[PDB]
């Protein structure tokens, strides 16, 4: 889809995030209140079945 | 497609919405209970054939319902005219597009209708119907036309093509392969009944409406309307030719800032009148508003809109000066007392601590008088050697001039007795240069008060000059170009004690600012106080009342009392003076005084006496551009904490909000940028407060918002900087990776001045409004005019791009997003060139077109991209006595390849200046004067070039200081805008070479022959090019086209169309008027078929004489007809021969083959035809042309031929080839070939069609 | 941390590098569950083939012979159905109307008119006399053309021909 | 080869800036 | 400026529009003054009016013995449409169903609309008066 730049803080300081495993989209869409900045629009998926 | 079919679905889920509540719908039962329709029961093919036969009699009824004649509806629904239309039977054609889609659907109804009908006939089974079906519904775009009638459509097709794809592969498992069928037609019949549905209303709506400034205009209407009808009939009959006389001239008044009064006038109407100008204000100001917010984001518009905007927006700013000024003049001085004393006392202490001496009025005689009122004279004609043409009020200031050169004593006289008794001056004119994103103005003086103001000025800054009164902090000066700043500046940062040693805690601090209102905030009086300090009191009063006199904008009068006239001669010497006192302000007297040392020996600029004086302080870099601060700072741990703790001391930051609001650079990636660090961010915050404490704010302001703050820590890897137009980051060596030694360009390397090695990297950007500066330039190249020829819009383009390169010639390469703007630029330029040519887009156009210098007829185009010169446009042609010989000589060079980088030219004019002060001190001590032997080694080699040591004017030149900020400051009297500001040829000479890129341009394009292929340079008859000459800059668009027309008028540049010209075989591809008219004029009164008569009786007369030789009994000329010169589908014979008893004939064979073997077949009638040729560049060979047309001309049942055996003749009159190729009888072949080279070297037709060439192109020799 | 009528490749997804998702590992659903559409015999043939070994292994020892007779029910079934050939491995006494009309499909003949004979399969198949037959043989003709095909055995029911084919094609 | 300048990012590998660039011989 | 149909110097007529499929140029400058205009350095500005934009254009007996006929072919107290559906009631009879639908579509293409709901009595009065 078509779409509906950010400085280094003391925030998103990369010396404190240890990197073991690539987060992925799909991380971002099942939980998206975790690992989501701005996350306005989203709709809660179903769990499961 | 699963992904796309996908992406339809969520859509459709998504803009799902409930449908409103309404009334249940019945057509066909409102359609029942009317008596003009009856109901029944039939086959679904019998009513389908009902259906679309319906169709096609409303079709024809609507069809031949505007007496359309010559429109024919096929029964599949194709309309075709059954002629060639003329213009009034086009715009009767004009239908709507509702009737071709309509026509396009029932074509699809019928379609589906007999793809039954096949089946219920027998023919196939039905197997083979539901492929049938398949088809049609996923091909509807390739079966129909219905694509190209409505757009949103290709939604429909791609869709339908989908669903294709997915059932065929989940059809085509197992033992099915490929082939055709799969007779799934539903999921393609949906979609297209989906469409119906929507499609329906809006046919029906067409065919039941078939078959059956403004607003401010009507605002001021509704105002006279209100005005008008509450008055009763007498007083109606009255105020009509009343009210509407002095309703403009309220508007008016109020345009040109005049108070509104008119005595015997009502207070309610008077309200009416204050209450309609205010409106029409408020409108007027809005539109205004909006209509420069629309140019300023690039939007394109009609120039006398640009031309009106610039003159309302000059209005306004007119009334808003009045206002301030009436401002300034009713509030008082906005500078305490204080403050002015005290500064007033800092000049005095810096002057006694500097010893200055106060520079003099000139007595009677300074013996330099003279060289002063020359160069300032050489100024003022500077801008007037432009254009010849001239105004009066022009022609009057030449006079002057010119007066002032012959008697220049009197001159003189006047210009002192002005200095020491003028006070009083004539009025100013205002006018704005109409930048797109920045206004700004320019000012008009009185000539006999510019003279004065000129030589004043250069009388001021040559003493200041000689008095050394501007520290060498105080930039520009004459001898440093800003990026020669630039470079100084990185290796000042370079050259400091230890100044990358972050181990124990130190910080780098760089803020650049600019003074904000430093122009307009300079009160008269404390001009007039602190300059009395420098001159004589009578200059100092001078200076100041020049600057109170009246402002004059055409229709609005208001005197100046607050800020100085920037559009002065010696206005340049007010900003540079005023500004010291600046240098007062933020540097301090002891750090001033450690700056510029002592005055029997000062220091130089960004150095020092020692190292302890040098770091004894924090602030150790400094410098100032005209209004530009740039200041770096070294900081310790504790100096940093305690300033830290004072600026949170008077500002505290509980949330630690000043994080937000920080300037960052954004051209630079996030590593590259400054990293916001809480430390960093609060000592850039302390830093910013304590050089904002030291200024008062009635005196000048500087502001966060404009001004930027690095600042480099163990946090932060590199630093940055905006400077002269550059953005600069420096990063070190040690911190970074290894030795790697990648050469790159716009990349600095610093090295240190003691240990001479690598420590620092310096990378080299142009900042965004340079570039937005250029495509403003850009934009206003594109508002040249349709008159306007091409090379004077190239030549605008010549100067953009030179003046973007020979300023940003190392940075260009480092940025991509500047590389793109060009190549775009230089598309969009090159299209407004090919759209000029024709109003339909080629297909393809050579760049040789524009690449070709002005020399050779082109128009000499500077080249920024990657051109590629495709093969079979390099391959040229000539032809001898003994035949045509053909010969094959790649991509354009670009102008960044064509000149030096900034640091090797540093490092060279470095090397052979100190090599040329041993020579001249070698050449001192030997008693030798210093030649062009000894210099001619360096030539144009060095900033400044070497050029300049040898010229004519040096003890002229040698007095010119402070040129500059004058050339800078030029941009504010003169209305031209300036490339080139910050350089000139006279002083520091010529920068760059141009030669080599005409060199290889015209190397690199095949050579001149192989660009004079292009040219029709071969219908002129002219043998050689260098003994010719052209008609004299500017090349008009005519002449263009019909110099260019061999390259132009191609079959691969418009392809398709094609046309042929009446009473020539000249064939255009599309329709160039533009050239229509040159060969209307030139090929006028049958000259075609006058050439072709002469071509005839010529040869006849060839084969009149000579009887005997060739054993022939009778020639004749055959029964021309005179369509025959041009018809080329057929053709016929033109000479016939008779052979006495029986000649040889031989095979076909080319007029230059001499492998003649001829055979049995003896024949009595000969037949010679002759035929011309226009050709074009890639279709001109004359021999391919004569077979292919004599194999076409004897082999087909059209053309009529006496005999068998003959020969065609075709003669290329685009490039005045002749050949031959057919039979031949003993003795013809060389009588033929002397024959037609006579007749080639003297037709007089030919001639005519030669010289008519001749004037057409106006080139002589 | 820091017009154009088909589709472009650049419009597509899932291009990821990644281990897990490249190998997505369908299911198959314990053996029982199929895939629509695509065919069920190349489904079983690229399964895993896994379950049927557990089958194998947690059958009763009479349900192999049960599984045995319900496949060989099936295979009967089948030879039912199939009993849907190519004419090439069919006899001529056999050959249904169906299998003459894809035969005349196959060699792109049509044919107008009531009540047309059947076509010459091969010179074994045909049906004329054996001196012509020989004489045939002895020209060199090994395998006749479809016009002969059809235009024969018309020939030989005395009826009026129209034969549309060009010059070439064994007319004659 | 429709035209069609191209951009320059990307297509200078070996080509420097001072390369092919040449000065004047003092005129006379 | 402008330039006028005289300042072209050598303008003819237009002697044939296409030979083998070619169109001809017919050798005068009359259509491009007709399309557009020419200024004085010889350019071309075209005019722009082509809002519908066409994207096809772009690129190339008597009634008195109607009514005897109708009153024949009518038993009384039925209307024409009920005839129609009576003798189409294969049909028993197809040529008087055919002669009675032939009358009444001349009668309609007479300009007497809603002649199917029609008794014959009302026929009758019309044939009288």
């Amino acid at each position: 889809f078509e779409p509906l730049d950010e400085d280094w803080n003391e925030f998103n300081d990369i010396n404190k995030i240890i990197i073991r495993q690539p987060i992925r989209t799909e991380y971002k869409i099942a939980f998206p209140y975790l690992y989501n900045n701005l996350p306005h629009h989203v709709h809660l998926t179903w769990y499961h079945t | 497609s699963y992904q796309k079919l996908l992406k339809y679905y969520v859509l459709n889920a998504l803009k799902h919405r409930p449908p409103k509540a309404q009334k249940k719908r019945y057509l066909f039962r409102s359609f029942k209970a009317t008596k003009f329709f009856q109901s029944t029961k039939l086959d679904w093919v019998e009513v389908g054939l009902q259906v679309c036969r319906q169709g096609y009699n409303m079709l024809n009824l609507l069809i031949h319902r505007k007496n359309l004649n010559y429109l024919h509806l096929d029964y599949n629904f194709n309309l075709k005219p059954v002629k060639t239309l003329t213009t009034k039977e086009r715009k009767k054609s004009r239908f709507g597009n509702a009737f071709h889609l309509c026509r396009e659907v029932l074509r699809l109804t019928k379609l589906v209708v007999d793809s039954h009908v096949q089946y219920r006939l027998g023919n196939v089974d039905a197997f083979q119907l539901a492929d049938g079906l398949q088809y049609i519904f996923a091909h509807v775009g390739q079966l129909t036309g219905m694509y190209r009638y409505k757009y949103k459509l290709m939604r429909q097709i791609r869709m339908c093509k989908d669903l294709k794809h997915l059932i065929y592969y989940r059809f085509n498992t197992g033992p099915v392969g490929k082939g055709p069928g799969c007779g799934f037609w539903a999921a393609g019949w949906r979609v297209w009944l989906f469409f119906m549905r929507g499609i329906t209303p809006l046919l029906e709506r067409w065919l039941g409406n078939l078959l059956a400034s403004h607003f401010d205009l009507e605002l001021r209407a509704a105002v006279m309307h209100d005005i008008l009808d509450m008055m009763p009939e007498g007083i109606k009959q009255n105020k009509a030719r009343t009210i509407l006389q002095h309703l403009s001239e309220a508007w008016r008044c109020w345009k040109a800032n005049i108070p509104w009064k008119v005595p015997g006038l009502p207070t309610p109407i008077e309200n009416m009148i204050l209450r309609y100008v205010k409106a029409k204000a408020d409108w007027w100001t809005n539109t205004a508003h909006y209509n420069r917010e629309r140019i300023r984001r690039g939007a394109t518009v009609d120039k006398t809109v640009c031309k009106k905007n610039l003159g309302r927006l000059t209005r306004l700013y007119l009334k808003a000066e009045q206002e301030r000024q009436h401002n300034y003049l009713k509030d008082g001085p906005y500078i305490t007392a204080e403050e002015a004393v005290a500064v007033y006392t800092t000049t005095v202490h810096w002057l006694e601590s500097r010893r200055f001496s106060p520079i003099p009025f000139p007595p009677l005689s300074y013996k330099h008088d003279t060289k002063l009122l020359i160069l300032a004279l050489e100024r003022l004609k500077e801008a007037y050697s432009v254009k010849s043409r001239l105004n009066q009020s022009q022609r009057e200031e030449l006079g002057l001039i010119e007066q002032a050169y012959d008697n220049p004593h009197e001159a003189l006289s006047r210009i002192k007795r002005h200095l020491l008794t003028q006070r009083a001056f004539k009025e100013v004119g205002i006018e704005f240069m109409d930048l797109y994103s920045h206004l700004v103005p320019v000012y008009d003086v009185e000539p006999l008060e510019k003279i004065t103001d000129a030589y004043l000025d250069q009388y001021l800054w040559y003493e200041a000059d000689k008095r050394r009164l501007f520290p060498p902090w105080i930039k520009p000066a004459d001898t440093e170009p800003p990026p020669l700043l630039v470079y100084k500046w990185c290796q000042g940062i370079n050259n400091l004690q230890d100044v990358w040693e972050t181990s124990e805690g130190e910080c780098n601090v760089m803020l650049e600012s600019r003074f904000e209102k430093m122009y307009e905030k300079i009160d008269l009086t404390l001009l007039n106080r602190l300059l009395r300090l420098i001159v004589d009191h009578n200059i100092a009063d001078y200076m100041t009342a020049k600057n109170n006199v009246v402002i004059n904008y055409k229709d609005m009068n208001h005197t100046n009392s607050y800020g100085i006239i920037r559009g002065l001669q010696f206005a340049s010497f007010i900003v540079q003076y005023y500004g010291l006192v600046m240098d007062l302000l933020v540097l301090g007297l002891h750090r001033a005084s450690e700056m510029a040392g002592p005055p029997q020996m000062p220091n130089d600029f960004l150095s020092f006496q020692d190292i302890a004086t040098e770091a004894a302080h924090p602030i150790r870099l400094f410098c100032r551009y005209i209004d530009r601060i740039h200041i770096f700072f070294r900081f310790t741990a504790d100096e940093a904490r305690d300033l830290i703790q004072r600026y949170l001391t008077e500002h505290p930051d509980p949330n630690n909000e000043n994080i937000v609001g920080y300037n960052n650079k954004k051209c630079w990636p996030r590593d590259a940028r400054m990293r916001l660090m809480k430390h960093d961010v609060n000592l850039g915050r302390a830093v910013f407060w304590d050089i904002k404490n030291r200024l008062p704010r009635s005196v000048t302001t500087v502001q966060w918002e404009n001004s930027f703050v690095s600042v480099y820590s163990k946090d932060n890897p590199n630093l940055l900087f905006n400077m002269c137009g550059f953005e600069c980051r420096i990063l070190p060596k040690c911190r970074t990776s290894y030795e790697e030694f990648t050469h790159k360009d716009g990349v600095w390397n610093l090295q240190n001045e003691v240990t001479k090695e690598r420590t620092a990297q310096c990378f080299l950007r142009v900042d965004d409004e340079s570039m937005q500066r250029f495509h403003n330039r850009v934009r206003q190249i594109l508002m040249a005019s349709g008159s306007t020829t091409f090379t004077k819009i190239v030549n605008k383009w010549n100067t953009a791009l030179i003046g973007l390169m020979t300023y940003f010639r190392e940075a260009v390469v480092n940025t991509q997003e500047l590389l793109d703007l060009l190549v775009k630029c230089e598309n969009k330029i090159q299209t407004r060139i090919k759209i000029g040519l024709n109003s339909k887009m080629p297909s393809r156009f050579p760049p040789v077109v524009f690449y070709t210098p002005k020399e050779l007829g082109g128009l000499g185009m500077l080249s920024m991209g990657h051109v590629l010169i495709p093969q079979s446009d390099l391959r040229w042609s000539k032809q001898t006595d003994v035949g045509i010989t053909h010969f094959r000589s790649q991509l354009i060079p670009n102008l960044y390849r064509y000149i030096q980088p900034w640091e090797s030219e540093f490092i060279d004019s470095q090397r052979v200046w100190a090599e040329y002060a041993l020579k001249r001190q070698e050449a001192i001590a030997q008693n030798r004067r210093l030649t062009l032997e000894d210099l001619e080694d360096s030539w144009d080699r060095g900033i400044p070039r070497i050029n300049t040591l040898f010229q004519k004017d040096r003890h002229t030149l040698a007095y010119d200081k402070g040129w500059r900020v004058r050339t800078d400051f030029k941009q504010y009297q003169v209305l031209k805008q300036n490339p080139f500001w910050w350089t000139h040829q006279r002083h520091d000479g010529k920068l760059w070479n141009l030669n080599n890129y005409r060199t290889d341009m015209i190397q690199a394009l095949g050579g001149v022959e192989g660009i004079l292929e292009h040219t029709l340079f071969k219908g002129t008859y002219f043998p050689t090019w260098e003994g010719l000459f052209w008609e004299k800059n500017q090349i008009p668009n005519r002449r263009f086209t019909l110099w260019w027309s061999p390259t132009i008028n191609r079959a691969n540049v418009y392809v398709g169309f094609q046309v042929q010209l009446d009473l020539t075989g000249i064939f255009m591809h599309g329709k160039i008027p533009t050239l229509k008219i040159s060969l209307i004029q030139i090929f006028r009164a049958h000259l075609w078929q006058k050439i072709h008569e002469s071509i005839v009786m010529d040869l006849c007369q060839v084969f009149d004489q000579e009887l005997d030789a060739l054993e022939i009994e009778t020639v004749q000329k055959e029964t021309i007809h005179p369509r025959k010169s041009y018809k080329m589908n057929s053709s016929c014979a033109d000479i016939l021969l008779f052979a006495s008893y029986k000649w040889n004939v031989s095979r076909p064979s080319l007029l230059a083959d001499s492998k003649d073997v001829m055979d049995s077949t003896t024949t009595q009638k000969y037949w010679i035809d002759i035929q011309l040729r226009w050709g074009d560049y890639d279709s001109h060979d004359i021999e391919r042309y004569a077979r292919a047309k004599f194999l076409d001309y004897t082999t087909d049942n059209m053309s009529i031929y006496p005999s068998p055996t003959g020969v065609l003749i075709a003669i290329d009159l685009a490039y005045n080839l002749h050949s031959a190729y057919g039979n031949w009888f003993p003795g013809s072949k060389p009588l033929i070939q002397q024959a037609m080279a006579k007749i080639m070297k003297a037709n007089p037709a030919l001639y005519v069609l030669r010289e008519r060439i001749r004037k057409g192109l106006q080139l002589y020799s | 941390y820091l017009f154009v009528f088909e589709w472009d490749a650049s419009e597509d997804t899932s291009i990821d590098y990644n281990p897990l998702y490249k190998e997505r590992h369908q299911v198959q659903l314990l053996g029982r569950g199929f895939i629509a559409g695509i065919d069920l015999k190349q489904q079983k043939r690229e399964q895993s083939r896994f379950y049927g070994d557990l089958m194998e292994k947690r059958r009763t020892l009479e349900e192999k012979e049960q599984e045995e007779a319900r496949l060989r029910k099936l295979r009967k079934k089948e030879a039912k159905q199939r009993w849907d050939r190519h004419w090439s491995q069919k006899k001529l006494d056999e050959m249904t109307d169906r299998d003459w009309r894809i035969f005349r499909e196959d060699y792109s003949i049509t044919t107008k008119g009531g009540k047309i004979p059947n076509p010459i399969r091969s010179w074994k198949d045909s049906s004329l006399p054996p001196h012509i037959l020989e004489v045939i043989d002895k020209c060199g003709y090994k395998e006749p053309t479809p016009i002969q095909r059809q235009a024969i055995p018309i020939g030989l029911q005395n009826r009026d021909i129209i034969g549309v084919a060009e010059t070439g094609s064994g007319k004659t | 080869p429709t035209g069609e300048v191209l951009s320059l990012v990307g297509k200078l590998e070996g080509t420097r800036m001072g390369d092919k660039a040449q000065r004047t011989k003092p005129q006379m | 400026d402008i330039l006028a149909s005289e300042d072209v110097e050598g303008q003819e007529a237009a002697t044939l529009p296409s030979e083998g499929g070619v169109r001809i140029t017919p050798f005068n400058l009359q259509e491009e003054m007709e399309e557009g205009h020419f200024d004085a350095d010889g350019n071309y500005f075209l005019n722009r009016d082509a809002q519908i934009r066409d994207s096809w254009l772009d690129n190339i007996m008597s009634a008195q013995a109607l009514l005897e006929g109708l009153l024949e072919l009518l038993l009384p107290r039925e209307t024409v449409a009920g005839a129609l559906r009576r003798l189409g009631a294969q049909p028993s009879s197809p040529q008087r169903l055919d002669r009675l639908s032939g009358l009444a579509d001349q009668m309609v293409a007479r300009g007497n609309l809603g002649v199917y709901q029609e008794t014959r009595e009302r026929l009758a009065m019309r044939l009288k008066g």
